[PDB]
């Protein structure tokens, strides 16, 4: 019953932005922190970004550390990413994930527990 | 300068002696509950600071913004052009808005730093 | 990244293993080694956590373990629906959360 | 909500006000001798909690690990499925040892910092 | 060991126990005043502790050096071959001294903080 | 009125020492952040150092971080550098330089207001 | 550094622009671009401060903007006695205080 | 009449483990702070761990960060160290040795002033 | 690591001294600079230690000094058994906490 519907954009060029964003449903969104993924058209999976909970706590894989913000929002259970720059090393498929941290009261995580489908970012 | 010789300096001034101040806040029933009242409201300043995240600090910085409206003097008017005892006046009417803003956003760092600490 | 074989492969009625390694500041020193099932096409789904644990929901003939810097996945029972590329990940540190390795395709 | 209102909420929840809690806790003789009291056991918490080294702090994190003796509950058990009121009748009898603990980690902890700063 | 078991205990052994003498500070008018003194001169000990940007610490390293006049014996002689009994009274005329110098050195650090975080 | 005057050294070999002082006059000394900026005979201006109003706080340019000590007397109205070393690619005139930094309570710079002619440092 | 174009020229009563591009650390993320004016044989005197403010006694024909990454100084009119290396310079946090570019001849 | 006393292994191969141990006498041993310096078979004396009289701060030399763990026992007068992978570059002569620090109410050290005799570790 | 002679000699009688070289954030900075002595097949003792000092029980004749970030051993009076592998160290502050230099032999 756990569903991640991606609503992203199309295709941009260097220098430009695109902001993607996710709804959730069939669960508390407020209860999980959640992730972006991304996984280049021929490449493996790799970790992008992580927004806990509450959306007060981001942290970035180092390449994206200057041009990447992540923003929840508990009311709209609505995950968003804005993107800055797009270079031609950033076309890929960007996932939303549920799980991948747990708030000290909550037992440990440091997995991905659900996926959505995935936007396709091209530049 | 002695207590309060900085009552009539300026604002960027007058904070150069707040120890001076704060050292004289603690040094015949009606002596004894004056005395016993005094500790409360020492205590009670006490622990207003102490959730606010400023504990042993005569000189706090929060993460709490301006909002402009509680007074839109430009910075080096406030603190060159004024003293402690007008500021007082001009804002009398806010702080308890921003007493709350703070104990607030202690209660969010709080909460950020315990969930921070648990990345193994 | 964490090096895997780029292919592993046997007949149905079989069973393989799927091997993961890093370093001992990583996969080494964290017990949070997780693998991940990729069909061609779709997103990725969660087959283990933890290290040894499998989500509810998901088949007995997938398991695993970990020793020293050497993780694995065995499947156990190949089916012929299990065509699919597989993923090691684990936590690494406050500094670099995850790391992935490169897919195997099965 | 207001003062002891989160009382049965649970532990996960409850948290959110320990503040509501803690500004409530300052605000004839036997009435000057009950004040007089009140004053000394709420000197007495906040130098138990300075001596653990948590001072200007409402939820505070220790070194000591949990020995799993004075409670084998799941963590999320413990959080989500308890209020405080019950809890602390689960380990009333351990809380001596938790203090014991807490102090002596507290004493480790300054010497280790004590001897850290001398390395020029 | 006890209450003061550490008074004929070297400095360098005598600074273990520095938490059993700290919790023995807070553990019918006549009597009532007296409480009330203890508490105030409580305070001031914690007061004058907190100016010096020491506040939740039994042990506090300082920036100020030490001027050798005041003492100017080997520091193994000091920790090893005394007690503090006998430096109490080695140094009785030179703390005023120490403790100005402690104020003005915290109102240096926490000046140079505020203007340190500026640094946008 | 604002005016500073470098009162500097001359030629120097590798591995001996150097100080700069200059004198400032027409505004308040101790009111005002001061700093030093480097230009070599043919390149453009980098910054080297940096002091606040009360000479407690001392920021350096990566290259000089253990060779070059800045400091200042506000009752002489006196700022020196102290440089050790002396480099061939250190030969450059050095300015002093009013503005740079704000101690909290004034309004933002990061910038240099007033500007000295220079003394000539050689190797 | 700062690139900023190493020549700027035109005839009196025209007007340029110099440029001067950094990355999104610094020029792009601290508000606080100056531009200085340097005579041969002179010392820099200070043109533009903030990011468009101009210092009082400062000639109403030098101005500036900033969009991205991308700092301009703009000097309309142009006179003369304009002729000078132009610099501009920008704040880049609390680990390194100044980054100057090069000089642009007018 | 203090001595150090080297217990230690022989050869082992890359990827296993070997753990040193040290008994001392002739002073006490919980009043110094203890090191291990490494001396290849053809090189000079490099440090590789320090250990504080308290056995409750620990440093070592970069190359050994991740590898060894260095630990002591005040009732038995016995240090030891644990070695993890021991690479064919780890091919050295281990001596104990009594400084290296001092507890902040002890003069300075700063020095090495007892040593062993040494264990000699293959790859 | 510092920079030490490879050989240093003289005949018996004479004096040598042996010098240690770094840089200005350790040797320089820091005024703990020891110098231990070697003899072939045996562990190393101390000779030096603080920057001039040495400790009991060794010999008057081996002496030193530092300037800038050059140290120095004096052995004076040369003795045949006097033949070691002499080493310098010195303390690099709390990151690296000891530097060696390489052995010189007498
Ligand atoms: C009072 O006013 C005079 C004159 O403006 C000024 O110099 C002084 O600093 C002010 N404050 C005090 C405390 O005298
Ligand atoms: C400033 O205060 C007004 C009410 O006085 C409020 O409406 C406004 O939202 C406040 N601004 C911010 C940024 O909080
Ligand atoms: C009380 O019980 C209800 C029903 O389980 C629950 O929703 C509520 O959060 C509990 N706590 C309070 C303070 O009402
Ligand atoms: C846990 O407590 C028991 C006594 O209740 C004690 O024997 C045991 O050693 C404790 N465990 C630890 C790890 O301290
Ligand atoms: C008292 O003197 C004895 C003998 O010198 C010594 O062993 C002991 O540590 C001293 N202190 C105490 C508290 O007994
Ligand atoms: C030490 O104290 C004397 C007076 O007792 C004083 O004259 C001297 O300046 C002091 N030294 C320092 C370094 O402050």
């Amino acid at each position: 019953e756990v569903q991640l519907v991606e609503t992203g954009g199309g295709l941009v060029q260097p220098g430009g932005s695109l902001k993607l964003s996710c709804r959730a449903s069939g669960y508390t969104f407020s209860s999980f922190a959640m992730s972006w993924v991304r996984q280049a058209p021929g490449k493996g999976l790799e970790w992008v970004s992580l927004i806990n909970d509450r959306g007060g706590l981001t942290f970035y894989v180092d390449s994206v550390k200057g041009r990447f913000t992540i923003s929840r929002d508990n009311s709209k259970n609505t995950l968003s990413l804005q993107m800055h720059s797009l270079r031609d090393g950033d076309t890929a498929v960007y996932y939303c994930a549920t799980g991948g941290m747990s708030s000290a009261l909550q037992s440990s995580k440091y997995y991905f527990d659900f996926w959505g489908q995935g936007a396709l970012v091209t530049v | 300068d002695g207590f309060l010789g900085a009552a009539g300096s300026t604002m960027g001034a007058a904070s150069m002696t707040l120890t001076v101040q704060a050292r004289n806040l603690l040094s015949g029933i009606k002596q004894l509950q004056a005395r016993v009242l005094a500790v409360e409201h020492y205590l009670r300043d006490q622990q207003l600071l102490g959730i606010w995240g400023c504990s042993g600090k005569l000189i706090c910085c929060t993460n709490v913004p301006w909002n402009s409206s509680w007074s839109n003097r430009n910075l080096s008017e406030i603190w060159d052009n004024m003293t402690w005892l007008q500021w007082d006046k001009e804002i009398s009417n806010y702080t308890q808005i921003i007493y709350g803003l703070l104990e607030e956003s202690q209660n969010q760092q709080e909460k950020n730093e315990q969930d921070l600490l648990a990345l193994d | 990244a964490l090096t895997q074989p780029p292919s592993v492969s046997g007949s149905p009625g079989q069973s393989v293993t799927i091997s993961c390694t890093g370093t001992s500041s990583d996969i080494g020193s964290y017990n949070y080694v997780s693998w991940y099932q990729q069909h061609p096409g779709k997103a990725p789904k969660l087959m283990i956590y933890d290290v040894t644990q499998r989500p509810s929901g998901v088949s007995d003939r997938f398991s695993g373990s970990k020793s020293g810097n050497t993780a694995s996945l065995t499947i156990s029972g190949l089916q012929a629906d299990d065509e699919a590329d597989y993923y090691c990940s684990a936590y690494a540190g406050r500094q670099t959360f995850y790391i992935f390795g490169g897919g195997t395709r099965l």
